[PDB]
């Protein structure tokens, strides 16, 4: 989930 | 060199600005702030307040050691409401740290950099040539350039999906 927020 | 600062009005609520508005990394806690039509809600982005129509401008970029940022140019449309994939289609144009490798963020496909561990990036965007480029300073080694037909306003874009990590502006 984290880099899916780039 | 242009001296750049970050837009607070356009920051999620979940990054943490610089009190000179050079630097940028993501906090562990939402803020208050008076959610504008302008700010990105979901993704962890910051355009600065300076965008540009035509010409030639240099900013430099300190970046972490450790994953979480992206960073390069947005067109002035970017979506700022909602999940948002992080793609050129999606009008964003960067260089990205994430599993220990250095990645212009191109699609369908990222395409890896072979280049050395990065501390400092300047960054080119050529609008009467049409292209955005990014060099070490270390040597001014090319690292990648993103050749674009822009048709607007361009902004220079930060990104930081983790704690740990962070992005400077120079100077």
């Amino acid at each position: 989930e984290a880099l899916e927020f780039q | 060199m242009v001296e750049l600062t970050l837009d607070p009005d356009t920051a999620n609520p979940r990054l943490i600005l610089s009190l000179d508005l050079k630097g940028v990394r993501l906090g562990e806690r939402a803020q208050d702030l008076p959610n504008h039509p302008c700010r990105f809600d979901t993704n962890t982005r910051v355009l600065a307040s300076c965008g540009f129509s035509s010409g030639r401008h240099h900013w430099e970029v300190e970046v972490g050691s450790k994953d979480g940022w992206a960073f390069g140019v947005a067109r002035e449309s970017v979506r700022r409401k909602g999940l948002t994939p992080f793609t050129p289609e999606e009008g964003v144009w960067a260089l990205q740290l994430n599993g220990g490798q250095y990645w212009a963020v191109t699609s369908p496909e990222r395409s890896p950099l072979s280049c050395g561990h990065l501390s400092r990036v300047r960054v080119a965007l050529d609008l009467e040539v049409g292209a955005v480029s990014f060099y070490a300073v270390e040597d001014m080694r090319h690292l990648y350039t993103f050749r674009v037909n822009f048709q607007e306003r361009v902004f220079p874009l930060f990104s930081v999906c983790s704690t740990g990590t962070y992005l400077r502006i120079w100077p």
